[PDB]
């Protein structure tokens, strides 16, 4: 009748995740996600010089540290009254934009591609499920392998681009309250542009085409994994110095309807989370982190964030859906050639196909393409030699919030400063929105709900369970912190 | 090909990402010919209890002969429940359990990253999880398996591949036993290889003259003066960043901003505030 399947560790994601699903008549009919590892950055940050935060918060997650760095300095800029020079804003975008490219490339090839591509007879590519449902021709499988290897060079080059104005990566030194620590010189801009060109080539010629092509051999995967079909974007990549227009404009989508994003509507629930019951339902500005690992009923160190009581998902899909940009020229051609679809903007594909397992991989590939244009824009806008930082004094009393989009979705950092020290620091991260447990009202998290209906016609090889999860690109370091 | 199991406790996966940045000419050979990376949750094909069972089967077949890479600290509070790394036979496996199971039967343990080496950020002021350095945990539990620390937050990939290579050479010359004896001959009192951590950043810093002159940059973007007043921790830090630099030689912390002493046992607390002398 009903079979429970627990997968711990879910692999080929970042961090510690357990998935437990119930399977009835060949489908997932229930799901619970557990983030199994906790560090407690929100309490570790208490009492430090607020400038230290932009270093500490990066160790939340070594795959997306520039997202945390960015959110933190934006929070500190606000709290310190610091006016980031124009050239510093652009430099920051160059540092952070380069890791979007690394992160999406890492995710598709090095995390996700083994879900569809058979690796060779060497560890860690073997052993695996005897019935792994790997459907690609010898030729397309070989392209998959060839590109996973090439991608190892490309993603490393991305990190080289990050380090040029960033200092090193993981964990940039180059972003601080007040802007960026190093003025781009003509020479180093030549170096960033030369590497960006090789990345651009790979994304256009290899990555976007392979996601569509592999996608075309797994069309059933566009029909499952919808969940709530509700999305959040909080905005990212300031495009002028006045905080108005952004590369990704904020918005919420739910039940077929677009609405504005109002961060006061965010509450984090803890009934099913290992935190003290009296801390449930707080906005981040009043957020508290009191761990309760023995609490009865709870099953995760991830809190449950709700927007106006809604369970929402985040990430490239959510951003591309909210913003609805033009599809890339590769996507447009491949949609036509391989799927028989003529589309012009992202939403032309329809809610059902966009919010599906494979739709999320396609949204990530498209967003990567969309990021090339933004970076090329910043490379034109940047001015060699122009100052990129101001040096503000630490205030005795202040508060600040930084909102941005991490490669995996919406991120914000709130800081409260008192006696020139951190009094409260709260983080609401991307994978916190996606991989969270039930809220106090028993409503499931986005990935939990997206698991409902996933096919498992063979309980001994239940491959689609981790496949659905991996389409969200989870990082539980971010989710839990 | 001896197996390697890569276990993550309280880490941020940054030690795996830094390794993926390696340009070391030996790295592909290490992974394809030298060892077999049999368990690594971020990159391996299999999952869950299947992955765990595979690790356990290989551990048994290679008892005494496999190597453990540990990334992240080990939290001991609340009976190990702040880090659960898997489940098999209906039993959650904490990082505490995993180290007590695999620790005794490994040939050696590489604690990669300042977390595993020394506690690092998860152990810093305000933390509540009992996060513990690998070597201390193993000792507290009477496990005598040798440990080498490769610290840094994250380490330079060449420090990781570098230590494997110097370990590989020591074993080829003298066996598993003679080999390991020779590697202690190059570890400092903090258990780290003196080839990478034997030299002080500040004594080898290109801005040393400015430091001696008393010329201090007042803003991060002034690349002419010493970074000391901006918070540079170079004077108290032992690493070769000044020479090899980071990410294919394109930059390093002191050129770009300041050194935060990421390789040192007191990181981060003893290095904080980061942006004041
Ligand atoms: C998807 C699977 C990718 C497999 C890549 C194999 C890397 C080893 C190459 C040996 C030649
Ligand atoms: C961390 C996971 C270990 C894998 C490191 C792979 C580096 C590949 C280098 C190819 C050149
Ligand atoms: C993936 C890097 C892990 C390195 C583990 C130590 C290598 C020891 C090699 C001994 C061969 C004889
Ligand atoms: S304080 Fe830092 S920048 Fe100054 S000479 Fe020493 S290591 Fe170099
Ligand atoms: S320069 Fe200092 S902070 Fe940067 S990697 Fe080296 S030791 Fe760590
Ligand atoms: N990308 C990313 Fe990290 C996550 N989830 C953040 O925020
Ligand atoms: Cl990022
Ligand atoms: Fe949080
Ligand atoms: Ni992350």
């Amino acid at each position: 009748g009903r079979t429970t399947i627990a997968i711990d560790p879910v692999t080929r994601i970042e961090g510690h995740l357990k998935a437990e699903v119930v399977v009835e008549n060949g489908k997932v009919v229930d799901a619970r996600l557990s983030g199994g590892m906790y560090r407690g950055f929100e309490t570790i940050l208490r009492g430090r010089d607020p400038r230290d935060a932009s270093q500490i918060v990066q160790r939340i997650c070594g795959v997306c540290p520039t997202a945390h760095s960015t959110a933190s300095v934006l929070a500190l800029d606000e709290a310190f009254g610091a006016k980031v020079p124009n050239n510093g804003r652009i430099t920051r975008n160059l540092i952070f934009g380069a890791n979007y490219l690394q992160s999406h490339i890492l995710h598709f090839y090095h995390l996700s591609a083994q879900d569809f591509v058979q690796g060779p007879d060497t560890a860690p590519f073997v052993p695996r499920f005897p019935k792994s449902d790997l459907r690609l021709s010898k030729e397309l499988n070989k392209a998959g392998v060839d590109q996973y290897i090439e991608a190892l060079e490309v993603r490393r080059i991305c990190h080289e681009m990050v380090a040029l104005f960033g200092g090193r990566m993981p964990h940039v030194q180059g972003q601080v309250v007040g802007g960026a620590t190093e003025i781009p010189t003509k020479e180093k801009l030549v170096e960033y542009a030369a590497r960006f060109k090789k990345v651009r080539d790979f994304v256009e010629q290899k990555y976007v085409p392979v996601v569509y092509t592999i996608g075309s051999k797994y069309k059933d995967m566009f029909k499952v994994g919808q969940g709530f079909k509700a999305a959040l974007c909080v905005g990212a990549f300031p495009l002028d110095n006045s905080g108005k227009k952004h590369l990704f404009m904020p918005g919420v989508y739910a039940k077929g309807k677009d609405m504005p994003f109002d961060p006061s509507k965010i509450k984090e629930y803890v009934k099913y989370s290992w935190f003290a019951e009296e801390t449930t339902g707080l906005n981040y500005k009043e957020g508290k982190t009191i761990p309760a690992p023995d609490k009865a009923g709870a099953y995760s160190f991830v809190k449950a964030p709700r927007y106006d009581g809604l369970s929402l998902e985040v990430g490239p899909l959510a951003r591309m859906w909210v913003n609805n940009p033009e599809l890339s020229p590769v996507g447009k051609k491949l949609l036509k050639d391989l799927f028989g679809i003529s589309a012009k903007k992202f939403r032309d594909l329809g809610e059902e196909a966009a919010f599906s397992l494979m739709g999320r991989h396609v949204a990530r590939a498209e967003e990567t393409y969309y990021m090339l244009g933004a970076i090329e824009g910043w490379l034109k806008e940047i001015k060699a030699g122009e100052d990129t930082v101001v040096m503000p004094a630490v205030p005795a009393s202040a508060e600040g919030t930084g909102f941005t989009e991490a490669p995996r979705g919406s991120l914000l950092h709130y800081v409260k400063v008192k006696d020139s020290k951190i009094d409260n620091y709260q983080i609401v991260s991307a994978s916190l929105w996606n991989c969270n447990p039930r809220d106090d009202m028993g409503q499931r998290g986005a990935v939990e709900e997206a698991l409902i209906g996933i096919p498992v016609d063979d309980i001994q090889n239940p491959v689609n369970v981790a496949r659905l999860i991996r389409a969200f690109d989870p990082x539980l370091g971010c989710a839990v912190h | 090909r001896p197996p390697v199991f890569w276990l993550q406790g309280q880490g941020c996966t940054g030690c795996s990402v830094t390794l993926l940045n390696s340009v070391h000419p030996s790295i592909a050979d290490v992974l394809l010919k030298v060892i077999s990376l049999e368990f690594h949750p971020t990159v391996m094909a299999w999952e869950g209890e299947h992955a765990i069972e595979h690790m356990r089967k290989v551990a048994e077949k290679f008892k005494g002969k496999f190597f453990l890479v540990i990334e992240g600290s080990v939290p001991v509070e609340a009976d190990g429940k702040y880090c659960i790394i898997g489940e098999a036979n209906h039993h959650e496996i904490s990082m505490v359990d995993a180290l007590k199971e695999f620790g005794p039967n490994a040939a050696a343990v590489l604690a990669v990253g300042t977390c595993a080496a020394y506690g690092g950020i998860p152990a810093a002021e305000g933390s509540e999880t009992g996060a513990t350095a690998v070597s201390k945990f193993l000792g507290d539990n009477g496990i005598k398996t040798p440990v080498v620390n490769i610290p840094g937050c994250p380490p330079h990939p060449d420090w990781i591949v570098g230590t494997v290579v110097l370990a590989l050479d020591a074993i080829k010359k003298n066996g598993l036993e003679g080999g390991l004896a020779e590697v202690v001959k190059v570890l400092d009192s903090d258990g780290r290889p003196t080839p990478f951590f034997g030299r002080n950043i500040h004594e080898n810093c290109p801005y040393l003259d400015k430091y001696d002159e008393g010329v201090m940059s007042a803003t991060f973007t002034d690349k002419v003066g010493c970074r000391y007043d901006l918070g540079c921790k170079g004077p108290m830090t032992m690493a070769d960043c000044f020479e090899r630099k980071w990410n294919g030689g394109v930059n390093w912390c002191v050129q770009n901003a300041v050194c935060i002493g990421c390789v040192e046992p007191d990181f981060p607390d003893g290095k904080s505030p980061f942006y004041q002398a």
